[PDB]
RNA sequence: GAAACUGCGAAUGGCUCAUUAAAUCAGUUAUCGUUUAUUUGAUAGUUCCUUUACUACAUGGAUAUCUGUGGUAAUUCUAGAG
RNA sequence: UUCAUAAUAACUUUUCGAAUCGCAUGGCCUUGUGCUGGCGAUGGUUCAUUCAAAUUUCUGCCCUAUCAACUUUCGAUGGUAGGAUAGUGGCCUACCAUGGUUUCAACGGGUAACGGGGAAUAAGGGUUCGAUUCCGGAGAGGGAGCCUGAGAAACGGCUACCA
């Protein structure tokens, strides 16, 4: 009805928000930006719902004004700015780096992070394309293009980006026996190797996925990225290494690990 | 307005459908521009999302292509002679997309007596050592040759002048031509 | 029927009634845009020349 | 820093369930069938038109508020001049 | 894929290619006030993307035969070409063909029918309800018609008619 939704009511939030059911009728609605509504994670929920820093929106934006949380380098001063997967904020005061990776369970992490790792970002490639005059640009599947890639970078290969100036520093193939991350479904925040890639020249591409206790999954082509070659990952995974613990397991690591 | 829903239509049953939701704008369609001959007259349409259509109320030039040549001259359309949709537009003169018309031809001929000097109905050192390198190549269809002796070419517009304002086409060749010619005797 | 002067020159305005029809007669049936001599409006307005130029009904 | 011009928004929200029975809607596809402010990335030495004296150290005319003259029983009615 | 993209042909009542703002006041002397140069705002091209958008595939709706034939002059089903549209399409127009749906209920009628998530009940199976907090969809007394705009056939916009 009638051009584009403006508000989201709380309930129709995601759920990885972890967004309390009352305190509000309304969550915060990611403004247009690089990551998908769904697949995002505003500012504000960062700073308020994570990290604490702030009790309220108004001390939020008041944090954002000072211009002091940095998203990928680049400044931001929007509550509602959606930052995603494998994106950095970096906080000039505190002098903390974190990085948005997924957990587990399947929510947003927070992830401390180095400055040596920190003034890079990983991306997937979602488009290979020759541009107007002939130019050859990728797209990456959290936001950028990129002019003048090395031509042999194909779909579903993932990019270190420098992120400073935003060139493409090196790449990893898309291959057979390489450590992945799930970014989507049921399966998404877990680490594993790629065993096998089922094709179906049709629709959406099967990619099994073995992880590191012998325990093999499959998810679809689009929900799944590349991170290093088995063992080595090209950035710092969270605690619990995308692992999945059964709930009997989770259960009994609770109560073996007891230091109150 | 006119509308492009299938809202109104009877389903593939052929049941009556019962009228749910009042006409939309993104279901919309403007009138037909019909545009005739003679003295440029171009009206800018405000379409979805802005941009422009535009609609070619009387259209007088128009830049044709001899495809087997390779070249493209601007010229003046003088009468629509066939259209396969409708007589009556013939009737009218209303120029739409795969009408037929007769161009000036002059431009083209002019074009022709420049490249091979060979001329239809009947200097420079370099000129002449093109020319010879050349010829042979210089031949055509029959059809195109007879139509050249009278002055006017039989072509085919391709552009869609109710959406771009520009009258464009290509000059009728081989097959097709013929086809055409055939027609126009059979109508006569 | 009132009348609103304006003098562009000096910049100055002014607002005269007429209490008399056969004084007003000259405007009866003339167009916005169109020139008035003074001498038929006021034995007053002498050597003077109105452009008529907008104005409002009654209501 | 009132006003006014310009920009942007007023298409979200809120309410209600009258219509509506392959319609809506649900899960599922598709756009190699299109539009998309905003967003975040990208990105344009080529506007010249002969090349011995040329606006570019920056071009033109308006119009709002305002100041004044009013119209109407009246309205978030607006004429005339500067 | 007639894709991306590039190339030759020309066209065009020739779109765009910064005559815009704030704070900085830094660097070489050819010692002019010269040439320069920092961080930003707004803008602007096409391509991205994001928020969206129109359509769109397959499958699924409650009673009723005291509704068995229905659709096709006034588009019904298909073809061709055009017009129109943001674009696909009988969406509309011209010419042509005679199809399309149906006892595995078409079509018609009713609904004290908005659809769904769900709710009440509670061995198993079910039965009834869902105007209503979330998601779709409609509508702003009724019907039309449009302006502005990226987006509305908008009604705390306009134009008309009826009440
Ligand atoms: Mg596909
Ligand atoms: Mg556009
Ligand atoms: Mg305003
Ligand atoms: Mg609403
Ligand atoms: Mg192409
Ligand atoms: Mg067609
Ligand atoms: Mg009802
Ligand atoms: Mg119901
Ligand atoms: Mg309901
Ligand atoms: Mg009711
Ligand atoms: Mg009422
Ligand atoms: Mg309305
Ligand atoms: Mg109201
Ligand atoms: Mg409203």
């Amino acid at each position: 009805a009638r051009g584009p939704k403006k508000h989201l009511k709380r309930l129709a939030a995601p759920h990885h928000w972890m967004l309390d059911k009352l305190s509000g009728c309304y969550a915060p609605r990611p403004s247009a930006g690089p990551h998908k509504l769904r697949e995002s994670l505003p500012l504000i929920v960062f700073l308020r719902n994570r990290l604490k820093y702030a009790l309220n929106g108004r001390e939020v934006k008041a944090i954002l004004m000072q211009r002091h949380v940095k998203v990928d380098g680049k400044v931001r001063t929007d509550t509602t700015f959606p930052a995603g997967f494998m994106d950095v904020i970096t906080l000039e005061a505190t002098n903390e780096n974190f990085r948005l990776v997924y957990d587990v369970k399947g929510r947003f992490a927070v992830h401390r992070i180095t400055d040596e790792e920190a003034s890079y970002k990983l991306a997937k490639v979602k488009k290979v394309q020759l541009g107007k005059k002939g130019i050859p640009y990728v797209v990456t599947h959290d936001g950028r293009t990129i002019r003048y890639p090395d031509p042999n970078i194909k779909v579903n290969d993932t990019v270190k980006v420098d992120l400073a100036t935003g060139t493409i520093t090196d790449f990893i193939k898309f291959d057979t026996g390489k450590l992945v991350y799930v970014t989507g479904g049921r399966n998404l925040g877990r680490v594993g190797t790629i065993v096998h890639r089922e094709r179906h020249e049709g629709g959406f591409d099967l990619v099994h996925i073995k992880d590191s206790l012998e325990n093999t999954f499959v998810t679809r082509l689009n929900n799944v990225f590349v991170i290093g070659e088995p063992g080595r990952p090209w950035i710092s995974l969270p605690k619990g290494k995308g692992i999945k613990l059964t709930i009997s397991e989770e259960r009994d690591r609770r109560r073996a690990q007891h230091g109150l | 307005g006119i509308s492009r829903d299938s809202r109104h239509k009877r389903a593939a049953t052929g049941a009556k459908r019962a009228q749910f939701r009042k006409k939309r704008k993104f279901e919309l369609g403007r009138q037909a521009a019909n545009t005739k001959i003679g003295t440029k007259r171009i009206h800018p349409v405000r379409t979805r999302g802005g941009n422009q259509k535009f609609r070619a109320l009387r259209i007088e030039t128009g830049n044709f292509s001899w495809a087997s040549e390779g070249v493209a001259r601007k010229t003046r359309i003088t009468g629509v002679v066939y259209h396969p949709s409708n007589n009556e537009l013939v009737r009218t003169n209303t120029l739409t997309k795969a009408a037929i018309v007769q161009i000036d031809a002059t431009p083209f001929r002019q074009w022709y007596e420049s490249h091979y000097g060979q001329s239809l109905g009947k200097t420079s050192k370099n000129t002449e050592r093109k020319w010879a390198a050349r010829a042979a190549e210089a031949k055509i269809e029959h059809a195109v040759d007879s139509q050249f002796g009278a002055g006017r070419l039989y072509a085919a517009i391709s552009s869609r002048p109710g959406q771009s304002g520009r009258c464009d086409g290509y000059i009728l060749e081989g097959e097709e031509l013929a086809f055409y010619l055939r027609r126009l005797t059979a109508k006569k | 029927m009132k009348l609103n002067i304006s003098y562009p020159i000096n910049g100055t305005q002014k607002c005269i009634e007429i209490d008399d029809e056969h004084r007003v007669r000259v405007f009866y049936d003339k167009r916005i845009g169109q020139e008035v001599d003074g001498e038929s409006v006021g034995d007053e307005f002498k050597g003077y020349v109105f452009k008529i130029a907008g104005g409002n009904d009654k209501q």
